[PDB]
């Protein structure tokens, strides 16, 4: 809620450089692998039988890309991220009915992956303000829930 | 964690005395589950209506608590004994377990409620650590 | 964070009414013996070897009282909770060490002692306002930390 | 909840390619862990530092890797295998056991960033159901 200068600046710095393509799908992939009661959301999406079938997905994958631009807004209203998401917060609850909880499960995963993308540049300075900004953003997203 | 013997006397004592209102403790703690924790309203959208004392919940909380019954029966090997409610979470309604440890608290503080001269410290870790239990093995079976 | 008339009563209904010396010792009492780990700020409060030696004990029933107490100021302040506690949550933290998450534990063992005191009176309304208060007053307590 | 044999062979045989590391491993996670998750720091105040790639996080961070290290060698019975630790937790250092999950989190995370091609989907989540028996293993002795 209240940001640093060095915290925008690093968020900022991550979605500038961020290849949507590779690491949307990657982090609701390795969502739905690693905590499996997230595929309840998905029965419409075609086969999730396996891992494989999972990872190659297509239609998992570009609602992994839909779910990463989700946080766009986030970025450029880094002010206002509660407003910004109080649409998508009742489209959540009252239409589509998913558990709040796995949003910061998806956050966990795309914590993962972005790190194993980023490496060495992943500093603890850089997981901070990401861990932050998902909080926020996860907090955001169940406030409509009711 | 593992239950000790300690543990598992005191809940199947606790067991004897409330088991005789189950259905009441259920709805009751159903209830409160998903007023009091509106995420969990979540799994249950197919229902006619959510609000305490209705009649989905009072079903439901006869269920539930049914689960308890048999998780009773079964303390000295909950894995084994409750492995077909595990699948069922598991594969068929999918509940992100963390919901688990939700149910468990509402369902103290309902027989707190209830029964508060029985509900005792001592009787409150053992039935804590048995709802940890459950919760568990109502997990085993999701991955 | 927004409260209701209907809230705002049921709160101060419920601390006006309120047995401290009965209810904050049996609160923290239980919280001891249900989550032992709690024990390990309290060396220097006497014997807290078993169920029966930390329920006679006078030094946490005084603690208990006064912990209750500290939930006062919220209520006289509804609308002001996270200025209300910051001088505590910077005591636990940087005087104390106390872990946060034992606010959230001995929140929960308050709510089983309220329900156990109050029976038919503990409505799923008054259960309501009271989780959201405490979840308020724990948000608070943790602010500070850093 | 149980680790299948499959999750068993996945964590063995991640461990042999990560093992040479586990110092730096230990060391970043538990570096993480304190700056990410200020509240865990409550344990430490004893320190003279706590900042990332300092002495004591350091040595601290061999140390856990060694507890994590034994597990993998007592993956067949981790409660009687980390018995020792969990004896110390509970009643020497007393921590709460909520923070394990933060711990197992940053070690994942340092895994993902040391090791992004050998942390797969399936690695990820033998490991992290792995991580969960050892925080099961390390609560059992406290109650
Ligand atoms: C936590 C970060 C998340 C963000 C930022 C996010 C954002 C979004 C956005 C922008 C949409 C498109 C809505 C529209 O086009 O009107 C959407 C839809 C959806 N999301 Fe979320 N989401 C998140 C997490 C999740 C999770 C964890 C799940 C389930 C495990 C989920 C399940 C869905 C489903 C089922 C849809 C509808 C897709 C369809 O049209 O069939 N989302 N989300
Ligand atoms: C003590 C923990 C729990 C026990 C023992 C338990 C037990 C049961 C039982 C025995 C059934 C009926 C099985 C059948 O008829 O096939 C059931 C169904 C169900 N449970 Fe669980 N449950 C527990 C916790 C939860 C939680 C926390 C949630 C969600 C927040 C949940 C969600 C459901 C749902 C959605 C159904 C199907 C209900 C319907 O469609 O009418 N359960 N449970
Ligand atoms: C609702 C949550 C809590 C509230 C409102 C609260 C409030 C207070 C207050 C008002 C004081 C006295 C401060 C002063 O003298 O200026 C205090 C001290 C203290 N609290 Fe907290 N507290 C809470 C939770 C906890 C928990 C969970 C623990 C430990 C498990 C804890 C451990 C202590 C300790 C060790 C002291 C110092 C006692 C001494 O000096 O001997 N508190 N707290
Ligand atoms: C979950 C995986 C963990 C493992 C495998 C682990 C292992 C270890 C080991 C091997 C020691 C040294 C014991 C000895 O001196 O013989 C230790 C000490 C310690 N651990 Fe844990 N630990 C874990 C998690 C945690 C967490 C999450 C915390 C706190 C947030 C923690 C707090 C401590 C503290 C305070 C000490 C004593 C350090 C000192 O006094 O300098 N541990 N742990």
């Amino acid at each position: 809620v209240e940001w640093t200068q060095q915290e925008r600046s690093i968020i900022a710095g991550i979605f500038a450089n961020l290849n949507y393509e590779d690491i949307g799908p990657k982090a609701l992939a390795r969502c739905l692998i690693v905590y499996p009661w997230t595929q309840r959301y998905f029965g419409a999406y075609g086969d999730l039988s396996t891992p494989d079938a999972i990872k190659g997905n297509a239609k998992i994958a570009a609602h992994g890309v839909k779910v990463l631009h989700g946080l766009d807004r986030a970025v450029k209203n880094m002010d206002n991220i509660n407003e910004a998401y109080s649409e998508l917060s009742v489209l959540h609850s009252d239409k589509l009915h998913v558990d709040p909880d796995n949003f910061r499960i998806l956050g966990d995963c795309l914590t993962v992956v972005i790190a194993a993308n980023l490496g060495d540049a992943f500093t603890v300075e850089t997981q901070c303000a990401f861990q932050k900004f998902l909080a926020v953003v996860v907090f955001a997203l169940g406030r409509k829930y009711h | 964690t593992t239950l000790s013997d300690k543990d598992k006397s005191t809940v199947k004592a606790l067991w004897g005395k409330i088991s005789k209102s189950a259905d009441a403790i259920g709805a009751d703690a159903l209830g409160r589950m998903l007023a009091v924790y509106p995420q969990t309203k979540t799994y249950f959208s197919h229902w006619p209506d959510m609000s305490p004392g209705s009649g989905p919940v009072k079903a439901h909380g006869k269920k539930v608590m049914g689960g308890v019954a048999l998780a009773v029966s079964k303390i000295d090997d909950l894995t084994t004994g409750l492995g077909d409610l595990s699948e069922l979470h598991a594969f068929k309604m999918r509940v992100d377990p963390s919901n688990f440890k939700i149910l468990s608290h509402c369902i103290l503080v309902v027989v707190a409620k209830m029964f508060p001269k029985e509900f005792t410290p001592d009787a409150h870790v053992s039935l804590d650590k048995f709802l940890a239990s459950v919760a568990l093995a109502l997990a085993e079976r999701y991955r």
